RNA sequence: CCUGCGGCACGCGCGCUACACUGACGGAGCCAGCGAGUCUAACCUUGGCCGAGAGGUCUUGGUAAUCUUGUGAAACUCCGUCGUGCUGGGGAUAGAGCAUUGUAAUUAUUGCUCUUCAACGAGGAAUUCCUAGUAAGCGC
């Protein structure tokens, strides 16, 4: 029951998301695998990866992008499934826990730059990390000032 | 990578130092340089058309550039920022100095007037503000939160009233007279404001379809979004082309089935301008043919008077008529077959009051 | 309950925390009527988000303003700033919109400081 | 339609105030009170030694009234100035003790002021009650 | 013939705003006395700046001139005149002293010529800047001076700056202060009296340039 | 002593003129024909008007 | 082998460095500024009043410089200086003792301003070589085999002592003459934050009370 | 706002799409135009006959009036003067359209 | 005068003060920011009381966004007095007394109080620092 076991850490809405990640995370490594098995002096080889390990590093799944070894060995679900929006509000310190989390996304509280977002289940880019904010006027971005005693209802934030 | 038209090639392809996206993107209208603008970097890269370096990496913001453009009067470039402030940035001869305006909400639309002396935005609580650039100050700002239809989704949990997906204007462009605005984004809605007197004009919706999701205010008791992604005003300024999740729309004037007289007398009817024509008052008929603005009494007066007094009536035309009869010329003798009919109408126009045309430069655009 | 709209107000070091509420037309600052600002000749910096609309558009409403920081004149600059950031919202708020856009032109051919803070944050060259 | 010591300005108030209290006669001004100096860093006697005791207390009045208590090192703070120290930098000095603790003894023989629980000088309900008398004098001085 | 109604009550505040003062909404005046209205600048090539049209209360603008090279053109002349009334090392950083002048000094051109001030200010300032000043040339070692012409805004820059420099230097030792020979300033000046600090250097300045040309 | 003035038209670029001396082709106001290149002193741009103490004058370079 | 904060730039963009001065300068030292603004290539001279050490580093950042040099001074004698690497780079403040400013001289002229050599003598110790690679990076990336200013950093008795030289070549021997200032210069402190901080993580600091303090070196 | 020109029945008032300009139809006659944004007359024009109704069409600042002899006249908004007349009615005219 | 450098009566460098009326003096109006603060002890200190003041004294809050402290700072603002006089500008040199720190104040630790009331009337040849909340003024 790994399927499980990280849909509860990171609570996820259908326990058939885990299965929808590792089989991209499988497809990673697929991917990884054959282009293994090409000689190592070949220059699609050497530019084919690295132009892989640029876009795996911007969307975050994958700590560094010098070690070649986390491509197989650190590619896991659970790395890509902390890249959700409900985990990455919870690791920028936006709601308490996890679940509470999901819950302002569900309801509506959260936005990524212009449009506010919907599903909890936004991939967001390490590049696309700096832009979730609470939604603007919000009954939940209005507590937070009232807090710091910095409301300014001419923004009627 | 830029492109010629004569041979369909690439030029050079101009990349940044460590590999960016690029957003948007501002051409000098002297063809010397082209800057662009990111989401990853914030910093405006700028390239020399010759040489494919990057001359410079123009930077100051926070958060990224939305757009970028350049006034083609004084060849000055205005940078976009979520940051709130909109930088006007100098960048030619010596002066390297650039000038912040604030701004309420993120500014993701910007607009550059032909006159080189105003800048249009859109920013994200809705409103259209617009700025001058030789003081920092703003001339006005025009208010599109509540003109704006906005789709409920199907998987929308929302009314459509409150979601605060789609009332901003992801694009705006000036006419080339000036004096309108044209915004789009990602809503059901197209608007065309009037800048001086500040009021919209007419409301266009993009399309309707239920198989797209975000046409319907209110469904019955995921699916491609419809929002228009970028608008422009043609040169030649019958319509402006909005592109679409739909595919690219046009609208346009060239029906004229429309009744827009400009000065009636009692006196001035349909018959009397045809009157005028047995009279031989070649410079009536025309006039007393524009006070009506009626494309075939026009093509009955215009096709009518000879070769002989084409000039006699080029310097009898007053300057007021002189922009809407060159405008008349233009759409009429692209399909039409004089070619040698037209241009002596044009070489008179031209010959008539060549210093008017020049000296107005401004008021004659779209006629040119 | 009460209807009130908060706003607030920024100069150099100074804050101003104006609390707008329906009522009946008297308009303090720091428990003290605004015709007792202290340096006697920028009253008329303060009267400006008065006189520039009309007085007439305080008949109904109260401004409860407190200033703390700054000095003499660069707290004048910032009840000036919430006087006229909280007349204008509460006019989008608990008065009629077509107001609001009356003010916000009618500041903004005036002065735009009263509205939005001029932060003269430094520029290396 | 009543008035509050706060309806007056200022200075027209410790002004007629200071002015009342002279034509009352009874205030108790001490011995010296031509020779003092009223501070730490003064340099001269007050200009006017008729009606500068009763200007000071006049002032004092008003600033108890609106507060709730406020003490004798208080008053010498509030009505101590810079002293110029010649060819040093100048500092704050506190202003002269016994002058302000004998304008504190002698408003509580008119009951201007009362000894309050915590500590301090506080305003009586009776001159809380003189003091909003002349603001409306001075409101009313409008003929 | 026709009315329009546009107030409705009488408006009355609870706060009391004085008599002077909502009368004031009328026109904008400067100091509450001096209507804008009314005052040309009668020398062309003068107007685009000396910048009367935009009406103001008091000479106080604060916003930013320093930045492009002719902002500075659109300062309302009366605070451009009482921003350079503090240029001592004595009087630097103290505005308010300076608008204290210039309302004590408006007063004074008032009572003596009643027209008005700010018809005199800008009247001043068009006749003490110069038409033609001179500039030394190189000329290998051995300098000339060459007489050529001068661009407007520099007709207004050295025109405020000899008017106060005019009235600094000549209330230096007298008990007249800043505000009243300030006042006897711009007096002569508007008549161009030759009586008057500028009306006299600026004809040094234009006779210079006359005489090697 | 009639004074003319003159509009600026078009200051003058790479002309090797002594520091602080702009030259500039200024078009007389009084009749739009005429030009005459003379010299400013202050700073100065386009669309300004200048006055001329002597018209027939046509300033040459200052070295 | 670089260190590990110059290690992304290293050899490939050119540094843009800041020399300003400490508040309400003396106009001995702000003459000093300039020298140090001309002892460097790519700097510029900031004069300094009423800005916070915050908002003077976090507007720097922003703007994109390499690092930062502040002076202090006693009465009118420049004391102290510190460079400090700006994209959370290191920070190292120099107390500099035998000062001679280049305007006390005579109207000799103006100094070169090209891309200098360098010389780096007597740094053996691991701490040393920081000192190297923190001073290095301030100066134009590959100067040319016969540019004719070399500035040298030398290290006799832990007092780093730099000079400014120009050299021409004879028919036989190198002759040399001595333009700009004359420092004796040592390190106290060495943050790996920027001076900005005040908190970050001390690499080394001048101890100067401890038993074997005077018997060490780098030390 | 309080506008005081007629002194009869005011029969219509209208305003123009740019919210400019705005006319008045009375039954003594006048035909005021005014401004809006400015509270200042334009102009004032006087026909003939009472003015029982107004149609104003905002398109093309063309507006029409009913009179009471019996005809229809069509007036300019811009230009402030008649530009057509239309006779052939023989009774009062109760409602009309523009297209 | 203060200070550094030389020299051994003086030469040089950094500086502080004022020459006054855009001032001084007397009232009065009254607004900052960064900061520090007491244990095995004597810290930052409100408040009361006494002293012209400097200070004294009885108490208190605070190991501190908690008490000092809203550090009610200074220029600055207003009203008044002075009236161009080395004047009421300037406060050196000095006499006499009272306080404070300290085992110890003479060659004055410093502070306060009265008297003494100098040069200096904008500074030669030289030459320093500086482009926006900066220069300069101003206090903490």
């Amino acid at each position: 029951h790994r399927d499980t076991q990280v849909m509860r850490t990171y609570h996820i809405q259908n326990r058939e998301d885990y299965h929808k990640y590792n089989r991209i995370c499988g497809d990673i490594r697929r991917l990884a695998n054959k282009l293994s098995l090409l000689p190592p002096t070949d220059p699609f080889r050497r530019k084919h990866e690295q132009l892989l390990l640029d876009k795996l590093y911007a969307m975050g799944v994958l700590t560094t992008k010098s070690k070649i070894s986390d491509l197989e060995n650190k590619v896991t679900v659970s790395a890509i499934c902390r890249r959700r929006l409900p985990v990455i509000m919870h690791r920028l310190k936006m709601a308490e826990t996890i679940q509470d989390a999901v819950k302002f996304i569900e309801q509506g509280h959260v936005r990524v730059g212009p449009n506010l977002i919907n599903d909890p289940a936004y991939l967001v880019t390490r590049n696309m990390e700096d832009y979730v904010t609470w939604v603007d006027n919000s009954k939940i971005k209005k507590t937070l000032l009232r807090y710091r005693n910095q409301i300014d209802d001419f923004d009627f934030s | 990578r830029a492109w010629d038209l004569i041979r369909y090639r690439n030029f050079r392809t101009f990349t940044g130092t460590e590999r960016i996206q690029f957003n948007c993107l501002a051409v000098d209208p002297s063809g010397e340089v082209v800057c662009a603008g990111s989401l990853d970097n914030f910093d405006i890269h700028v390239w020399s058309v010759q040489t494919g370096q990057l001359l410079d990496a123009l930077s100051g913001h926070e958060g990224p550039v939305s757009c970028l453009s350049f006034s083609q009067e004084n060849s000055v470039l205005a940078s976009a920022s979520w940051d709130k402030t909109i930088r006007i940035w100098s960048i030619f001869g010596r002066s390297q100095q650039v000038e912040p305006i604030e701004v309420y909400s993120d500014v993701l639309a910007l607009s550059m007037r032909p006159d080189g002396k105003e800048v249009a935005v859109s920013t994200l609580k809705g409103q259209i503000s617009i700025f001058n650039i030789e003081d920092a100050k703003q001339v006005g700002n025009i208010d599109c939160r509540k003109d704006i239809i906005s789709g409920r989704f199907n998987q929308d949990r929302f009314t459509a009233k409150n979601s605060e997906r789609s009332k901003f204007f992801t694009t705006i462009h000036y006419s080339f007279d000036g004096m309108a605005i044209v915004a789009g984004g990602n809503n059901n809605s197209i608007c065309l404001y009037d800048v001086p007197n500040e009021v919209l004009l007419k409301r266009f919706i993009v399309s309707r379809n239920m198989a797209l999701n975000g046409t319907l205010e209110f469904l019955n008791s995921m699916r491609p979004e419809v929002r228009v992604t970028s608008v422009q005003f043609s040169p030649t300024a019958n319509a402006f082309a909005a592109a679409s999740t739909e595919g690219l729309l046009i609208y346009s004037t060239n029906d004229t089935i429309l009744f827009d007289p400009f000065d009636l007398d009692v006196d001035v009817t349909p018959h009397s301008t045809v009157e005028a024509l047995r009279e031989k008052q070649f410079l009536n008929a025309l006039v007393m043919a524009f006070r009506l603005n009626e494309e075939y009494l026009i093509n009955k007066v215009y096709e009518a008077i000879p070769i002989k007094e084409i000039p006699l009536v080029a310097s009898n035309i007053p300057a007021i008529y002189l922009p809407r009869i060159l405008k008349f010329i233009g759409d009429f003798a692209i399909e039409s077959q004089h070619i040698e009919f037209n241009l002596i109408w044009i070489k008179a126009l031209l010959s008539a009051s060549g210093g008017y045309i020049n000296e107005h430069k401004y008021l004659f655009s779209t006629a040119m | 309950a009460v209807p009130s709209v908060q706003t607030f107000g920024k100069k150099k070091s100074a804050t101003a925390v104006a609390h707008v509420k329906a009522g009946k037309g008297l308009i303090k600052v720091n428990g003290s009527p605004i015709t007792l600002v202290e340096p006697e000749i920028l009253r008329f910096k303060v009267y400006e988000p008065l006189l520039l609309v009309g007085l007439d558009k305080f008949s109904n409403i109260d401004i409860r303003v407190r200033v703390t920081g700054g000095g003499h004149v660069s707290q004048v600059y910032a009840i000036r700033q919430a006087i006229a950031k909280g007349l204008v919202a509460y006019h989008q708020k608990y008065v009629d919109e077509q107001s609001k856009n009356e003010l916000k032109k009618a500041f903004t051919s005036y002065d735009r400081t009263l509205l939005i803070a001029d932060s003269r944050r430094p520029e290396p060259k | 339609p009543g008035v509050s010591v706060r309806d007056v300005a200022a200075q027209d108030f410790i002004n007629a105030y200071a002015s009342f209290l002279q034509r009352q006669g009874k205030l108790e001004v001490p011995g010296y009170v031509d020779i003092v100096k009223t501070s730490s860093g003064n340099e001269m006697p007050p200009q006017d030694a008729e009606g500068w005791f009763y200007k000071r207390a006049a002032s004092v009045a008003r600033h108890i009234y609106m507060r709730k208590q406020v003490g004798v090192g208080k008053l010498n703070k509030l009505y101590g100035g810079a002293k110029s120290r010649g060819v040093r930098p100048y500092k704050h000095i506190d202003a002269s003790g016994s002058i302000n603790r004998k304008v504190l003894q002698a408003l509580e023989k008119i009951g201007i002021v009362e000894i309050s629980p915590k500590g301090g000088r506080r305003i009586s309900e009776n001159g809380q009650r003189d003091l909003d008398r002349i603001a409306a004098q001075t409101l009313e001085e409008d003929e | 013939d026709f009315e329009v109604v546009e107030e409705f009550t009488p408006v009355v505040l609870a706060t009391p705003i004085p008599e002077e003062v909502q009368q004031a909404q009328t026109e904008i005046k400067l100091f509450n006395k001096w209507s804008f209205e009314e005052v040309e600048v009668k020398d062309a090539s003068l107007v685009d700046y000396v910048q009367v049209r935009q009406p103001i209360f008091v000479a106080h603008t604060a916003g930013r001139y320093a930045n492009k090279r002719f902002r500075k053109a659109q300062c309302p002349i009366i605070e451009r005149l009482t921003n350079s009334l503090m240029m001592n090392g004595r009087n630097n950083g103290k505005k308010l002293k300076a608008v204290r002048i210039i309302k004590h000094t408006l007063d004074i051109i008032n009572v003596l010529t009643d027209q008005n001030p700010i018809q005199v200010v800008v009247d001043a300032i068009t006749n003490t800047g110069p038409r033609e000043d001179t500039t030394r040339v190189g000329g290998g070692g051995a300098a000339r001076r060459q007489a050529v012409d001068v661009s407007p805004l520099r007709r207004v820059n050295q025109a405020i700056a000899l008017l106060t420099i005019g009235a600094r230097e000549a209330a230096f030792r007298n008990i007249k202060t800043i505000a009243e020979t300030l006042a006897e300033e711009l007096i002569n000046a508007a008549k161009g009296s030759s009586t008057s600090y500028a009306i006299k250097k600026k004809d040094e300045l234009e006779r210079v340039a006359k005489s090697n040309r | 002593t009639p004074v003319t003035l003159a509009k600026v038209i078009k200051v003058l670029g790479r002309t090797g003129s002594r520091g602080g001396v702009t030259q500039v082709r200024v078009e007389f106001l009084e009749d739009t024909s005429r030009t005459i290149v003379r010299n400013v002193k202050g700073p100065v741009r386009e669309n300004d008007i200048l006055v001329l103490m002597e018209s027939e004058r046509e300033a040459r370079r200052l070295r | 082998q670089v260190d590990d904060e110059y290690a992304a730039t290293s050899g490939i963009m050119d540094p843009r460095i800041i020399v300003t001065t400490s508040r309400d300068p003396s106009t001995r030292l702000s003459q000093f500024a300039k020298e140090i603004k001309l002892l460097f290539p790519n700097a510029v001279r900031l004069n300094r009043g009423n800005y916070v050490m915050p908002n003077l580093v976090d507007a720097c950042k922003k703007s994109g410089t390499t690092d930062l040099v502040v002076l202090h001074e006693h009465r009118g004698v420049p004391t102290s200086l510190t460079i400090s690497h700006f994209p959370h780079g290191p920070t190292a403040q120099f107390s500099l003792h035998n000062v001679v400013m280049r305007h006390d001289i005579i109207n000799a002229g103006n100094q070169s301003e090209v891309n200098p050599h360098l010389i780096f003598d007597n740094f053996t110790t691991a701490l040393g070589k920081r000192v190297v690679c923190i001073l290095k990076h301030l100066f134009n990336a590959g100067p040319k085999k016969d540019s004719e200013r070399v500035i040298t950093f030398a290290n006799r008795g832990d007092f780093i002592s730099v000079r400014q030289h120009v050299y021409v070549r004879t028919r036989e021997g190198v002759e040399i003459a001595e333009v700009g200032p004359r420092f004796e210069m040592r390190l106290f402190e060495l943050r790996l934050g920027t001076l900005e901080n005040k908190d970050a993580d001390v690499e080394w600091q001048l101890r100067r009370f401890i038993r074997t303090a005077n018997k060490k070196d780098y030390l | 706002k309080k506008y005081k020109l007629h002194k009869r029945a005011v029969t219509g008032i209208s305003l123009d799409g740019m919210n400019r300009k705005m006319v008045s139809c009375g039954l003594d006659g006048i035909v005021g135009f005014y401004d809006f944004n400015k509270s200042t007359l334009l102009g004032k024009l006087k026909l003939d006959a009472p003015i029982t109704a107004m149609v104003y069409h905002r398109s093309s600042d063309l507006f029409a009036l009913a009179l009471d002899d019996l005809s229809i006249v069509v007036i300019d908004a811009v230009t402030q003067r008649v530009v057509r007349q239309l006779w052939g009615h023989s009774n009062r005219i109760t409602a009309f359209d523009f297209s």
